[PDB]
């Protein structure tokens, strides 16, 4: 008679196993962003001018002047750098990591995005269907900057370098059912982004990784959903009387 | 000219339906549009509407199946609306049924949709050898004994009253109607376009001019459920099945310097507000009796 | 023990062609170890099939059974899984398209009488499975009519032949 | 075979049924509200009525005064029922108290409640089942038989 | 009594799926036109009985700390005022209940 | 369409209720007054007295028991049974009922339109009277024929004859 239930899980956390860890964590890549790139507001219009927009960046490259501590940093690191070979790069870099995504195959993705990257590009789309194409590339990519940190706890050094792509895409997502959700597949918008990438250099592999993806704030809005939404009123307790702010 | 009444029919089908593409058309994109519900029970509640495909029904179905049913006639901002005419901007929206306080608007609604429905009995009624032409659904208060449709008949069928079998006749074929469920579609079409769908029936054509002339942008308001298109003023019920008791209750006659109309009288009640039968009857034999309002 | 009915809203369909009909959504929920009895779970499961969701809410609503809360709180998480995990818009256009109860594990006692004697008493564990399909409920089929037996019969009698014939 | 019988067999007999009943009523004197079995509060409405016509009698009336007595087990409740409770109900003979069917209780035993209550109590209003207004479409349609009516007959 | 034989599941099914052991639903479910919850046609609203018993809770509660006895009981009428009210001239001679909150909505002032 | 079920004072105001209670009350006593005249509104013929000839029954209420003494001295107990509304509703041909005697519908007391059947209601509206509550059939000679609508009073039975009384008895339970 004396035989009772097992298995109840539950996840608890205290901060004496976490400092009690024979091996400390090692991290490939650093969390946050040490520095976002402020845009000037006029991108949107310089975008359709060939020598303003392209003379304008190539100053700011070579005015800044922690930028260009960063990049010697990055040389004396280790040789073999160019910045003007990095876009080409680049960009390679962000059409076989998005193909990736629609091919759904994550040990390729793993080399190409960093860790801080991987969740925001599969957590969603993990039980959907993406189908997305390159066609154009309007303006060439060029480089914003270049930042490094020195963490002197291990010495490691992170080198990252803002790009700025105006890519031209053809967009779908698929519901799990096999209907269409949130694009068409033959129009080829034009987007803008601020692409992030990061490399380990104390690392003696150290592959270029994308790190982050910053929208400027006066971005256009993206193209509406197809499916409606409803935002819930407030719930309320019996005892509780609705206000409506004004 | 030669038009059966099938061709006839089927050509102002196709017309209309031309005229909803067009407006289809008009719009390329589906654009989001806020609505905020300021009703009683769910205040605070949020909708993101498509514009001019999303209509107020779709817009409750988001609540629960209790807002589909129980509501008859929406309210965009302060002006009444219909529950299957989509939403064209940001706006706020209230949903009115019979049981509130103040049902005059829905009062109004229902009586103007069950004239219809005897206009759409009438015409389809009598053989093809007579003309029948349905001239207006004159507005008469719900506190008269009933809703009253004019139809104009044959020179030749002057000297003919209905019979209680045929009054029965047309009873039994709206009830036909209410059987099968039919929806109101409600376009805002061109004064123009509207003389071109009523081309035979002269009196419709003066109907839409004089319906024009009350609103500078020479738009009028068509009302189709099935296969009969007609021109009516306000809104209406969403669905046909809404009604549950319906009856013809007799016919009388106004004889003009010009014309001959057949006034016919109906009484109903909804699904929602049916009455005992012994209440019904006597309901019913008010309406045997003349109505006389138009202005 | 065996845990099918979760993964069921795993499986990832290949994209529609354009023109192909929608095809509707289809949701799987259930819940383990409910205290309450199979055979008393199965009353409520079997009253809410082929109704719409609101409706199948508004009868457990004031149901009395212990299990009428706990099946209704099923609904109503499955329900935020069609509408937030899935593109299942218009919330009330649910269906409960299937419902039934399972049994768990039961936990063995002993039961005491008198006279030195027992009785195993057996500790009752029911699951519920539900599943919610996107659009109106289907028509409940009503009862043959006289044509329809009258047509039945004389159809059957025109499918005789002659036995051990030839 | 329990024809004719118009009491109900409450507790362990009929002089526990008096109790349950003096308990009750005690408790609707002082709070002037309560809510019980649905079964308790039937019969707790027939006594809350004539306890009333004994308190109109007087506070001079002995017959009153030990009636009062028993029925109400909290000694400082009998001032209260001939100076508060009597002088307020004047004018109505028989409408004292009010009684809705509350839901049913959120607990095991799933008993039928009920609400029993004085007439203008200093408390909330009940949320009253409210009649359909004569502006419905069904009230509109008689009360034009009613206008025709009146204006013949 | 002992039972002779096992009673096959063909005979359990049918007595235990009968019509009459079935659940019966239920035709009188209405909305509450104040709040829009459910209730029955016959009972008061379980959400706007609930909104009332919270609110006579707090206005009893008062009252217990105005008489501070427990046989102490008023011998005149008694009225419930909110915050932002003063008594009336019908109102005087009768105990005052004083509550900080705005008057409820429901609760109507005579 | 799972519709709700509905009564009568559902959808009634306030101020329409007493009005209605008012508009059925005085059908009753129009229809029941407009029947007072049997032998004005064209009966049907009436024919002379025949050996082994039966005449109709009425329904009656039964309200209680009295003594009643002889003039021998006896005491007897007598009940007293009130003929409260009493109509002939249907007449059934010979040949349709039984082959061998008519058959003659006789209603009970008025009872109230809101709580009968549809095809109940519709009957009477037919005839012009109010419901009854309890409808017995009797078998009637072809020769005591009565026009149905008919109003009986409880004159039909005259002291010294002997008469059957046929009802539901005090039903004890299980
Ligand atoms: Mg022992
Ligand atoms: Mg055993
Ligand atoms: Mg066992
Ligand atoms: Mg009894
Ligand atoms: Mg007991
Ligand atoms: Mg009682
Ligand atoms: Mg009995
Ligand atoms: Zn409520």
């Amino acid at each position: 008679s004396e035989k009772e239930f097992v298995e109840h899980a539950r996840k608890a956390g205290l901060v004496i196993p976490h400092e009690r860890l024979e091996r400390p964590i090692h991290l490939a890549c650093t969390a946050g962003i040490f520095d976002a790139y402020v845009p000037p507001e006029g991108d949107a219009r310089i975008s359709s001018l060939s020598k303003e927009g392209l003379a304008q960046r190539a100053e700011r490259l070579k005015k800044n002047v922690a930028s260009q501590l960063s990049i010697r940093k990055i040389r004396e690191s280790d040789p073999n750098f160019k910045i003007k070979d990095f876009p080409e790069k680049a960009k390679d870099i962000f059409i076989e990591a998005h193909l990736c995504l629609n091919n759904s195959d994550h040990d390729r993705l793993h080399t190409l995005v960093t860790e801080n990257c991987f969740p925001d590009m599969v957590w969603d789309i993990r039980y959907k269907t993406v189908r997305w194409s390159f066609v154009e590339s309007l303006e060439p990519p060029q480089v914003v900057q270049v930042r490094c940190s020195s963490l002197m706890n291990q010495g490691n050094i992170y080198g990252q370098v803002t790009v700025r792509m105006h890519t031209r895409q053809t967009l779908a997502i698929y519901d799990r059912f096999g209907r269409l959700m949130y694009g068409q597949e033959d129009v080829p918008r034009d987007v803008l982004e601020y692409v992030v990438f990061e490399k380990h250099l104390v690392d003696p592999y150290g592959s270029w990784r994308m790190h982050g993806k910053i929208i400027p704030p006066w971005a256009p809005p993206k193209q509406p959903i197809l499916k409606t939404v409803m935002i819930p009123g407030p719930q309320l307790k019996p005892w509780e009387e609705f206000e409506e702010p004004q | 000219s030669q038009l059966s009444p099938t061709e006839l029919i089927e050509m102002q089908n196709d017309l209309f339906n031309k005229e909803k593409n067009r407006q289809l058309s008009l719009t390329p994109r589906t654009e989001k549009i806020e609505v905020k519900h300021v009703g009683k029970t769910d205040p605070g509640t949020v909708f993101v509407m498509n514009k001019n495909i999303s209509t107020p029904y779709s817009c409750a179905m988001h609540l629960s199946e209790w807002y589909c049913r129980k509501s008859i006639l929406a309210l965009v901002d302060g002006q009444p609306w219909d529950m299957y005419k989509p939403l064209t901007k940001s706006c706020e929206i209230k949903f009115l049924t019979f049981k509130d306080d103040d049902p005059g608007e829905v009062n109004k609604a229902y009586w103007r949709s069950c004239a219809m429905m005897m206009g759409c009995v009438i015409e389809r009624a009598f053989k093809d050898e007579y003309v029948v032409s349905l001239v207006r659904a004159p507005e008469v208060p719900v506190i008269a004994g009933a809703f009253c449709y004019d139809v104009v008949l044959d020179k030749r069928l002057d000297e003919w009253m209905p019979t209680k079998e045929n009054l029965h006749s047309f009873t039994k074929d709206a009830r036909a109607l209410i059987y099968k469920d039919l929806p109101f579609e409600t376009l805002e079409v061109e004064a123009k376009v509207a003389l071109e769908i009523f081309q035979h029936n002269k009196y419709k054509l003066d109907f839409i001019e004089e319906k024009a002339s009350q609103n500078p942008e020479r738009i009028v308001k068509l009302h189709r459920f099935g296969d009969f298109i007609d021109v009516s003023e306000g809104p209406l019920i969403p669905r046909t099945s809404i009604c549950f008791q319906y009856e013809v209750s007799a016919v009388h006659n106004l004889q003009t310097q010009s014309s001959l109309v057949r006034r016919f009288q109906g009484l109903s009640l909804p699904v929602h507000l049916r009455a005992h039968f012994t209440i019904w009857n006597k309901l019913l034999e008010r309406s045997r009796k003349m109505v006389t309002e138009d202005k | 023990i065996s845990r099918k009915w979760e993964k069921k809203n795993k499986i990832v369909y290949p994209p529609q062609l354009p023109g192909e009909p929608r095809r509707p959504a289809e949701i799987y929920h259930c819940r383990r170890q409910i205290k309450y009895s199979k055979d008393k779970m199965w009353y409520l499961a079997k009253l809410i099939r082929g109704m719409s969701i609101d409706q199948a809410l508004a009868q457990l609503e004031f149901s009395d059974k212990k299990g009428a809360q706990i099946i209704k709180e099923v609904l109503l998480e499955a329900q935020d899984m069609a509408v937030r995990d899935h593109n299942v818009e218009f919330r009330s256009n649910l269906y409960v398209a299937e419902s039934t109860s399972g049994r768990g594990q039961y936990l063995k006692r002993i039961r005491y009488h008198g006279r030195g004697r027992f009785g195993i008493m057996e500790k009752v564990f029911c699951h519920y499975f539900v599943k919610l399909v996107e659009g109106p409920p289907p028509p409940r089929e009503a009862p043959k009519t006289a044509v329809a037996h009258a047509r039945e019969y004389i159809q059957e009698l025109r499918n005789r032949t002659i036995t051990h014939a030839l | 075979i329990s024809h004719g019988r118009v009491f109900r067999r409450l507790g362990l007999g009929p002089e526990s049924r008096i109790h349950l009943l003096q308990n009750l009523l005690t408790g609707l004197v002082r709070h002037e509200r309560i809510e019980a079995s649905w079964a308790r509060v039937d019969e707790l409405r027939g006594y809350a009525e004539k306890l009333i016509d004994y308190g109109k009698l007087g506070d001079t009336n002995e017959r009153a005064m030990r009636m009062a007595d028993f029925w109400l087990t909290e000694k400082d409740l009998i001032p209260k029922l001939f100076q508060v409770l009597a002088p307020r109900f004047q004018g109505q003979n028989g409408g004292y108290t009010r009684m809705l069917q509350i839901p049913n209780r959120n607990e095991q035993d799933r008993a039928k409640m009920a609400v029993i209550e004085y007439k203008g109590n200093c408390l909330p209003p009940l949320p009253l089942p409210r009649r359909d207004s004569n502006l419905t479409l069904l009230n509109q349609l008689l009360q034009g038989l009613r206008q025709d009516q009146e204006a013949s007959s | 009594a002992a039972p002779k034989n096992r009673r096959s599941i063909e005979v359990n099914r049918c007595r235990r799926r009968n019509p009459q052991k079935l659940i019966k639903v239920k035709n009188n479910i209405d909305v509450c036109p104040e709040c829009g919850h459910l209730k029955q046609k016959h009972i008061l609203c379980g959400y706007c009985y609930e909104k009332v018993r919270k609110e006579t809770a707090e206005i009893r509660r008062q009252m217990g700390k105005q008489e501070g006895g427990p046989f102490r009981a008023p011998t005149t009428e008694t009225v419930v005022l909110y915050s932002g009210e003063t008594p009336s001239e019908q109102d005087q001679g009768k105990r005052i209940i004083e509550r900080e909150r705005k008057r409820p909505s429901w609760f109507t002032q005579n | 369409h799972g519709k709700s079920v509905t009564w009568w004072d559902e959808h009634l105001s306030e101020e329409n209720v007493p009005f209605v209670k008012q508009l059925v009350s005085d059908e009753n006593k129009a229809q029941l007054a407009s029947k007072l005249c049997p032998l004005k509104d064209e009966p049907w013929p009436i024919h002379p007295w025949e050996p082994g000839s039966s005449r109709v029954g009425l329904i009656a209420l039964k309200l209680g028991m009295m003594p009643l003494w002889t003039k021998d001295g006896q005491k007897h107990v007598v009940t007293l049974l009130q003929v409260q509304d009493c109509h002939v509703l249907k007449y059934t041909p010979k040949e349709n009922h039984n082959g061998r005697m008519a058959a003659l519908t006789v209603g009970g007391k008025t009872v109230s339109h809101f709580h009968k059947s549809a095809s109940i209601l519709e009957f009477y509206q037919e005839l012009g009277l109010p419901p009854k509550q309890k409808v017995k059939i009797f078998n009637v000679t072809e020769n005591a024929v009565i026009k149905p609508g008919t109003p009986l009073y409880a004159a039909h039975f005259r002291p010294g004859q002997y008469v059957d009384v046929t009802a539901k008895t005090i039903g004890k339970g299980f």
